């Protein structure tokens, strides 16, 4: 039959979000609030096209807005967010309920400064 | 109904307790004001991704951002 | 005979476990959901005699999604040719096919 | 490194089984107004070592067995299932943190009757076969109420995971919503392990045609199952406070509660006469099983009428 | 047996057959067969003698082997089609295994080797259930999978069933082995016309069930299990000899009787499809069935075998058996050939 | 197709030919029948897990329950045969030849 | 008197204390001074494999924070 | 007590699931780039291997459709070594 | 039609019932002391 | 070698089936079926069917083979056995030798020669086992299935108490 | 993989202690003794009642096997149907027990 049509390796290069899963889960609700629109354009395009080849540019915009989000956390609230994701990172199941005061400090610093 | 039940509670207390617990388990979920909240929680636990809708132009009851006031909320679950 | 009581009464006794494309718990799709949905929507209502010779390509795609005979045959072919070229020495694998390159994300 | 973890699990199991015999003989000594062993060691501490070295140098009894292969494979399966029940146990961290640890323990404890059945086959006697079939019928009878009591408790857990059963029991012990299931569970674990007042094998046994070495092997498999069922009951009903920065608090706490529960086994065999065989069959099928089905219906319908269906995760 | 328990068990047999009929899922077909066997085992063990336990054991082994072959056919259908609809099968190997499994449940030759033993060991009511009601479920499944049934396999099974059920009943003097080899031959007739026009399969099924229920009801009303005890019936009640005369002449395929109807419509529908040697061989083979039917009529109705003295006491007592639908079934099994285009109601 | 399906189908045919060729007993025939059931269980489980057809995950449990009830029925038949003849040999079950 | 059962109870309690303390110390030793990552569900395993890929040195328990982005 | 605590546990479960839902589009974009990276690698190495074979077309889809088919495990980890294969095909199942 | 093969077949009984064609004894030996010779019925 | 673990367990499964299907004795037949049940359960466990595997160990080997051994213990108490054993064993090793030197065989259907790791899915199922949720849907979806299975087991109880009575 | 190594280690230690317990007193000769039980020479009587309790276990174990997904079935969206069918399965287990009871099935091993 036909030849499957794959994008080249230059087409897939992007600046990755090179952080851990506990760093992602710690900043997750602020991410889902602040990175709403490109994430939802990407998942709408992903369930409508039903093909990752037709969604690469929306995926790059997701991978761009995520890095913008973590740049804006890093400029103003590096130390309280680090104190928070270390406490999330200790646990095996990565509980939120073990880490309420560090979350309260991070939420206070983010609500004030950002 | 009063002397038979005392007679069987004297003879066979295990089976009387068994039928009483089973009868409570049968009838009591229909008499409870909290049976609705179990359903309301189980249909509000997000296992899958809430796949967004294409904004056709006429949807006043679907939000555009999760923090928007319109849409289903879980105020009742935070409070109870 | 097939006394279709479930349609005469309109009750779903066992229509739900019948196919993979039916309503699943927590919307979990099967691995060949789209292939089976396309075969069913192709061959619906036209009877089996027309369905076996007019939806031949959709059913061949769905059987090939299920058993993956052509895919595993192709990978047998590629791995056999590659082992011949490695044994004759006429080819060497790149470092991303030996595990030396710090995978993508 | 993981082999170090397997060894530091399964060697202190054997040492605790060894000194359980000393604890048992001392505690049943003082409950019978006498002293336990205190001649051999300093207050008897060298008694299980002496008993082990005696039982491993005694003559093989040598029956001309019907099956030599099952005469070998019954103690192998007895010790193997005796040691593999311990690997999913969270205390506070389990060795093999499996998603279905409760059902795994129920399955591997259901498999433990083949040691009894094969050790009745391997002996040539008809009466040992009859006694082995009576013991198998007893154990498979009480496995039913193990399963249903276990399910009725796990409806308050949400899953089959053993480590979630600590998270379930943070605000209160799970004996407070489920004390009838707790007391029937305790008698059911007491009647699984052929323990008094359910030890009709002590009242001729099934495995008397083994050597004293393999007698010690069945004996230590039985006591490993006793300490295991008590630790599993402590995890299941009397679960303790878990601080993730000091695991030793949960380890001290479940160890103290499990020692008190194993001593409760020792204090129950020293107080009651044996049931007759049809009386423990009566106790199961006509006393525990109606209550177990009734409380199973109650524990199905109770998180629905209280809006307290526990989480899956 | 306790009558409440017997009613519950018969409702479970009927429920298993209905679950095979009305369901669209292969697992529910298999559940219906399992429930049907599980409930029919006590009906054979109603008298509690070692012949009935031997018959129930042989029946259990054959129907369980057929159930496992049926589930393997279902599983290969799931391999090669990914679905569970009870429709055509999507593999010739699965079609072969399901035709073999249904042939074992029908007791068609060369899997026929259980039917006279199991039929002989059990009473006449359970034998009636075995030879009528247990045919309804596998013939329904064969009616549903006929777009995938192999032609040569089902025709080999059909002619081999007809010939072995012909030669088996000749040597028999027991009535129940005669009815069992009658069953093998008539299932051969029913499955021969299955791929051509299965309405004639349903017609042969219904007319066979009417004739077999007539013969077992006559055998129950006379309490006869051998030829030589059937032969005393003229000295007890000659109307029963008349009814077994006309019904055994019916079952062999003599006109104007309605047992000529199924095989004549089968011969009629196999000549449309350019098979002429095969229905002729089938018809010529059915003369053996008619031969041992004629032997039973010679021993019962057309002659008078000598009876004993104790028949003089049974002269004085009326038959208090509930001969349920025996005149209705005997009328429907003899005088129905003037209503032969009634077969369109089965289409 | 897959390589493991060869082994599981061959396992079913091996236990089939064990069931279809009696040696001495009826209990060995019941064990062959339940080996057939076991191979059917493993094969159905591999297909249902491999396709991610989620609703058929309840199907092997129904298979195991029904055929274990079937096995209990067969064990009861063997017990009645053994009470009649002392043993469970199949050559004792030959009274229906005539 | 009665307090002589307590040496045997003490030895048995230490022998039951050893495996839980040992598996806690081994899980903290082999995971960078932390608890073992629990992966009961495939999403937990996907995040754990993602940690192992983003860590660079092929260990899921090497965390990379905001020092790894620009 | 179990009523209050299981209701609190359901609230914690919803918080963790919504943390997952907030993370899911980034993980989906990275997973899609991951699988397209691996398929492009297999295509390029199939091009540099399958030059000796007559009549072979590289990247030839076995399906007759132009729809994207979700790639098989052997279609991704076919040309890679056994450690990566085992880590991806029994990593979750054999994990403790 | 009696051949050489089917020559030893006698007809079955008239009520389909064949004839049936015990209990355990335990000698509890001396192994105070007392030898009991039981006869049990299950 | 380790990529063929499901194949190795399937070979042990077939070897156990030739072991007890050659029928040395019902005792050793039950032993071979218990070893086969464990290794086929391992086959199920290596595809992620953890709950179905524990259904095997709890129900099959825990109830049913216990009852088969319990009945073999009280209702029963060579050259052909070992010859048929090495017949089935050499035929199975001929099949494995063919499919490993050839990477393609066809006894009845065509079979691959690689490992069956290749046929998996590369995704994740989130916070649920798909097999566990499919079994959990036996109550909400499978209502008719539960009705007929409970009725079949109740009828099974009634049937066993009828036919095992002697009267 | 950790689980298979753990099973292998447990089986190996069990087999090691069995090998020691069988072959450590084989150093001890002690004799070649001849050594020629309640019953003398009677064959094993069958007891119907042990078989009845074995089949009762097997059928109630199958009903338990149907009951085992209840901690997961509690999480469903269709709770009325789930609660009805859960109570129906436990009630069918109780009906099976009551029929086992009243027809004297639980007698002399009650
Ligand atoms: C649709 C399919 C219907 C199939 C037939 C259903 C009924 C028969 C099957 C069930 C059964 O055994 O019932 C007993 C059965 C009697 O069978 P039996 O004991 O063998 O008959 C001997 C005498 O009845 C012995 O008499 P008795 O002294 O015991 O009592 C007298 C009794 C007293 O009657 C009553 O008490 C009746 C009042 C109650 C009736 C039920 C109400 C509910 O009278 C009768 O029953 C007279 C016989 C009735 C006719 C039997 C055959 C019916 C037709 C069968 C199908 C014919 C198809 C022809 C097609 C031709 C072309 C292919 O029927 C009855 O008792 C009532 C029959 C009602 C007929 C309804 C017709 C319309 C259906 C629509
Ligand atoms: C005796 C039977 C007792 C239980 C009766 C049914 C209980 C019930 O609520 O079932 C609803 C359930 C489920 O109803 P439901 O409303 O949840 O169905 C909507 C569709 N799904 C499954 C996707 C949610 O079953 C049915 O409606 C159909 C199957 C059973 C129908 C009745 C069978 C009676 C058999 C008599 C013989
Ligand atoms: C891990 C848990 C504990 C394991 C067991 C305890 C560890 C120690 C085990 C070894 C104990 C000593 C060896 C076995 C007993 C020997 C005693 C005996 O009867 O000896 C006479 C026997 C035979 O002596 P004999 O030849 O005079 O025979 C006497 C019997 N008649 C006369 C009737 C023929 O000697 C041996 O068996 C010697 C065995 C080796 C000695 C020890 C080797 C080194 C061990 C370190
Ligand atoms: C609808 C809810 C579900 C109901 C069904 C399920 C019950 C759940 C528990 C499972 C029980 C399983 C076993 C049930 C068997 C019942 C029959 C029985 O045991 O009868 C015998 C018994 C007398 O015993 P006997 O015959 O001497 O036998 C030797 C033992 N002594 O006879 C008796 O002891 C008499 C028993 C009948 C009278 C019991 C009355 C109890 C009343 C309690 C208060 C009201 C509760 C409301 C619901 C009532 C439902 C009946
Ligand atoms: C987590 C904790 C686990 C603990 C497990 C063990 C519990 C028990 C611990 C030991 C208890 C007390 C041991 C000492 C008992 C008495 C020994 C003794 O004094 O023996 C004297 C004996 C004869 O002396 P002799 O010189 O002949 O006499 C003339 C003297 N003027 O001379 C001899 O007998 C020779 C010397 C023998 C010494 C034996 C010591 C005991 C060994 C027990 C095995 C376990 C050891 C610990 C293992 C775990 C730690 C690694
Ligand atoms: C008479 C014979 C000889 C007798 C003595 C020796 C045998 C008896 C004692 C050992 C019994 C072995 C039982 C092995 C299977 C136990 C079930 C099991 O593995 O369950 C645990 C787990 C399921 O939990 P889950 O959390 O889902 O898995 C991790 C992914 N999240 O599953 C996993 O984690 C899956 C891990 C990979 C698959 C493991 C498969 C193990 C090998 C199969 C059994 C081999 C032995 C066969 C014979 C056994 C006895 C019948
Ligand atoms: C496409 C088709 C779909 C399905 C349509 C319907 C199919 C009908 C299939 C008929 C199957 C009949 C099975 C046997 C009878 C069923 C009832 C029963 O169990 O009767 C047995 C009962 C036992 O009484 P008992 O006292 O134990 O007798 C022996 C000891 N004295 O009582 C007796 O023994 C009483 C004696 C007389 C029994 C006569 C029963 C006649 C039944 C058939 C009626 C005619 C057929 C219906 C029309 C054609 C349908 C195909
Ligand atoms: C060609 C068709 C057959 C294919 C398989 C052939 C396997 C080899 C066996 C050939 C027959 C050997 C034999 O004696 O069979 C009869 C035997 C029962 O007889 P027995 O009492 O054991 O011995 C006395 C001799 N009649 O029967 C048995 O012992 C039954 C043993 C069956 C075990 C089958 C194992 C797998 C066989 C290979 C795969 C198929």
């Amino acid at each position: 039959p036909g030849i499957v049509e794959l994008p080249s390796l230059e087409d897939l290069k992007v600046q990755e979000v090179k952080v851990s899963s506990s760093v992602l889960k710690a900043a997750a609700h602020h991410y889902g609030a602040q990175c709403d629109k490109p994430n939802k354009e990407f998942m709408l395009c992903r369930w409508e096209e039903k093909d990752p080849r037709r969604c690469l540019e929306e995926g790059k915009l997701v991978n761009q807005c995520a890095l913008e989000f973590f740049r804006q956390i890093k400029r103003h609230c590096a130390e309280p967010f680090t104190e928070y994701w270390t406490c999330i990172d200790y646990s095996g199941l990565q509980l939120f309920r073990r880490c309420r005061k560090e979350q309260a400090q991070f939420d206070k610093c983010v609500l004030d400064k950002l | 109904v009063a002397a038979f039940l005392k007679n069987v509670w004297a003879k066979e207390p295990v089976l009387v307790a068994s039928f009483a617990i089973a009868g409570l388990a049968v009838i009591l979920p229909t008499l409870s004001p909290y049976t609705k909240y179990s359903l309301m929680i189980n249909r509000a636990t997000p296992y899958n991704y809430p796949v967004p809708l294409r904004d056709d132009g006429n949807m006043p009851d679907v939000p555009s951002h999760p923090q928007d006031p319109q849409g289903p909320s879980l105020e009742w679950l935070k409070r109870l | 005979p097939f006394f279709d009581v479930q349609k005469k009464l309109g009750v779903d006794l066992d229509h739900w476990m019948t196919i993979q494309s039916a309503e699943q718990p927590h919307r979990i799709p099967a691995r060949c959901h789209a292939f089976e949905k396309e075969w069913i929507e192709c061959a619906h209502g036209i009877g089996s005699i027309r369905a076996e010779k007019e939806c031949k390509i959709e059913f061949e795609d769905f059987r090939e999604c299920l058993l993956r005979q052509k895919t595993m045959k192709r990978l047998n072919a590629i791995k056999r040719q590659r082992d011949k070229l490695i044994k004759e020495g006429k080819y060497t694998p790149p470092p991303h096919h030996s595990g030396q390159e710090d995978l993508r994300p | 490194m993981f082999m170090i973890n397997v060894l530091t699990l399964i060697i202190p199991i054997l040492l605790a089984v060894a000194f359980l015999t000393l604890v048992e003989r001392k505690v049943l000594g003082y409950m019978q107004f006498r002293k336990g062993p205190n001649v051999v060691g300093p207050y008897g501490l060298l008694q299980p070592i002496a008993d082990a070295i005696k039982l491993f140098i005694k003559e093989p009894l040598r029956p001309a067995t019907s099956s030599i292969s099952m005469f070998i494979l019954a103690p192998i399966l007895a010790l193997t299932l005796a040691l593999t029940m311990w690997i999913p146990l969270p205390m506070p961290y389990p060795l093999i943190n499996m998603n279905l640890g409760v059902l795994f323990m129920l399955a591997m404890s259901s498999l433990a009757v083949y040691s009894i059945l094969w050790s009745g086959w391997a002996s040539n006697s008809k009466y040992a076969l009859i006694g082995a079939l009576r013991a198998v019928a007893q154990t498979i009878s009480y496995e039913v109420t193990l399963a249903i009591i276990l399910l009725s408790v796990l409806l308050m857990n949400g899953s089959f995971t053993l480590s979630t059963l600590i998270i379930t029991q943070e605000q209160v012990w799970l004996i407070f919503p489920a004390w009838p299931l707790a007391m029937m569970w305790f008698i059911s674990t007491l009647a699984e392990t052929n323990r008094a007042p359910f030890d009709l094998t002590e009242g001729s046994g099934f495995n008397v045609e083994y050597a004293a070495g393999p007698f010690a092997l069945f004996f230590m498999a039985e006591y490993a199952n006793i300490i295991m069922m008590n630790i599993f009951t402590t995890t299941l009903f009397l679960g303790a406070f878990h601080n993730p920065y000091m695991p030793e608090l949960y380890t001290i706490n479940f160890t103290i509660k499990s020692l008190l529960l194993s001593i409760t086994f020792l204090w129950i065999r020293a107080s009651y006469p044996r049931f007759r065989y049809d009386q423990l069959m009566h106790l199961l099928w006509k006393n525990f099983l109606p209550l177990t089905l009734a409380l199973c219906m109650w524990h199905v319908s109770l998180p629905i009428l209280l809006s307290s269906i526990p989480p899956q995760t | 047996m306790n009558p409440i328990i017997l009613i519950i068990i018969l409702m479970t047999v009927m429920l298993g057959t209905i679950i095979v009929m009305i369901s669209t899922h292969w697992l529910l077909i298999w559940i219906g067969f399992e429930m049907n066997m599980l409930a029919i085992i006590p009906i054979m063990m109603k008298k509690h003698n070692p012949r009935a336990t031997e018959a129930s054991t042989k029946y259990f082994l054959t129907q369980s082997t057929a159930s496992m072959l049926l589930m393997m056919a279902i599983i290969i259908n799931l391999m090669f089609s990914g679905q569970w609809t009870v429709m055509k099968l999507f593999n010739p190997m699965a079609s072969m295994l399901m035709t073999m499994a249904l042939a074992m449940k029908l007791g068609m030759a060369p899997f026929h080797f259980w039917v006279p033993e199991v039929t002989q060991g059990i009473p006449l009511s359970s034998g009636l259930i075995l030879l009528t009601w247990q045919k309804l479920a596998p013939m329904s499944v064969l009616y549903q999978i006929l777009p995938s049934i192999n032609l040569d396999l089902i025709l080999t099974l059909s002619i081999l069933s007809i010939t072995i059920g012909g030669w088996g009943g000749l040597n028999q003097t027991q009535l129940r082995k005669i009815m069992a080899y009658s069953s093998i031959a008539h299932m051969g007739w029913m499955t021969a016309v299955l791929l051509y026009n299965p309405t004639m399969t349903l017609l042969n099924l219904i007319i066979y069930i009417i004739m077999t229920s007539t013969m077992f009801t006559l055998f129950m009303a006379n309490s006869t299990t051998t030829t030589l005890s059937l032969s005393h019936t003229w000295n007890k009640a000659p109307i029963m000899t008349i009814l077994v005369l006309i019904t055994l002449l019916s079952m062999g395929g003599l006109p104007p009787l309605s047992g000529f109807m199924p095989k004549w419509m089968i011969i009629q529908e196999m000549t449309k499809n350019d098979s002429i040697i095969l229905p002729t061989l089938m018809a010529i083979t059915a003369l053996l069935n008619l031969y041992f039917y004629m032997r039973l009529t010679y021993s019962t109705a057309l002659t008078m075998f000598p009876s004993t003295n104790n028949m003089k006491m049974k002269w004085q007592f009326p038959t208090t058996k509930r001969m349920t639908l025996l005149p209705t079934m005997t009328v429907l099994s003899t005088m129905l050939l003037p209503l032969t285009p009634i077969l369109s109601i089965l289409e | 197709m897959s390589l493991v399906y060869m082994n599981i189908m061959m396992a079913f045919t091996v236990s089939l030919t064990g069931l279809l060729m009696y040696r001495s007993h009826l209990m060995s025939s019941l064990l062959c029948l339940e080996g057939m059931m076991l191979s059917l269980f493993i094969l159905a489980t591999l297909m249902i897990l491999n396709s991610h057809f989620t609703l058929a995950s309840m199907m092997p449990i129904i298979l195991l329950v029904f055929a274990a009830c079937e096995a209990a029925l067969g064990l009861s038949l063997l017990v009645m045969v053994s009470n009649t003849y002392g043993t469970d040999y199949v050559q004792n079950l030959n009274l229906l030849q005539c | 008197m009665w307090f002589e059962v307590l040496p045997g109870i003490a030895v048995m309690g230490v022998c039951l204390f050893i495996p839980g303390m040992a598996t806690a110390r081994i899980h903290r030793f082999s995971n960078g001074g932390r608890e073992k990552r629990v992966a009961h569900y495939s999403y937990q395993w996907y995040l754990m494999e993602r940690d192992r890929r983003v860590s660079g040195v092929n260990r899921y328990y090497v965390s990379k924070g905001l020092e790894n982005i620009d | 007590s179990m009523m209050r605590w299981n209701r609190e546990r359901r609230r914690l479960q919803i918080e963790d699931f919504e943390a997952r839902i907030a993370l899911m589009p980034l993980l989906q974009a990275e997973k899609d780039r991951r699988v397209l990276q691996m398929l492009r690698e297999n295509l390029e190495e199939e091009a540099t291997i399958m030059k000796d074979v007559p009549g072979w077309k590289v990247g030839e889809s076995v399906f007759h459709t132009t729809r994207w088919v979700t790639p098989m495990m052997g279609e991704l980890y076919g040309l890679r070594t056994g450690e990566e294969i085992l880590s991806s095909t029994y990593g979750f199942i054999w994990y403790t | 039609y009696p051949t050489k093969e089917t020559a030893h077949w006698k007809p079955p009984p008239w009520n389909d019932v064949d004839p049936p064609k015990s209990n355990l004894t335990l000698n509890f030996g001396p192994q105070g002391v007392l030898r009991l010779v039981m006869e049990l019925s299950g | 070698m380790m990529t063929y673990i499901v194949f190795i367990l399937s070979i042990i499964f077939v070897m156990g089936f030739v072991g007890f299907s050659s029928k040395p004795s019902p005792i050793y037949g039950g032993l071979g079926l218990i070893v086969s049940g464990g290794v086929g359960c391992g086959i199920v466990l290596n595809f992620g069917g953890s709950f179905l595997g524990l259904m095997v160990f709890l129900i099959y080997l825990g109830g049913m083979m216990v009852v088969f051994g319990y009945t073999t213990a009280m209702a029963t108490e060579n050259k052909v056995v070992l010859g048929t054993f090495i017949t089935g064993l050499l035929m199975e090793f001929l099949m494995v030798y063919y499919v490993l030197k050839d990477k393609e065989v066809e006894i009845v259907f065509k079979f691959n020669g690689m490992g069956d790791w290749v046929i998996y899915d590369t995704g994740d199922s989130g916070f649920f086992s798909e097999e566990a949720m499919g079994i959990a849907a036996l109550y909400s979806y499978g209502t008719w299935l539960v009705i007929v299975t409970g009725w079949s087991l109740l009828i099974g109880v009634v049937v066993i108490m009828e036919i095992t009575r002697g009267n | 993989m950790n689980l298979m190594i753990t099973l292998l280690t447990n089986f190996t230690l069990a087999t090691l202690l069995v090998t020691i317990a069988f072959w450590l007193p084989q150093l001890n000769v002690y004799s070649e003794k001849t050594s020629p039980d309640p019953m003398g020479s009677a064959r094993l009587p069958f007891s119907m009642k042990f078989f009845l309790v074995a089949i009762t276990f097997l059928l109630f174990d199958l009903e338990i096997a149907l009951l085992l997904p209840l901690p997961w079935a509690s999480q469903t969206t269709n709770l009325n149907t789930m609660l009805t069918m859960a109570l129906l399965l436990i009630f069918l287990l109780a009906v099976s027990l009551a029929y086992e009871w009243t027809q004297k099935g639980l007698e002399w091993t009650e």
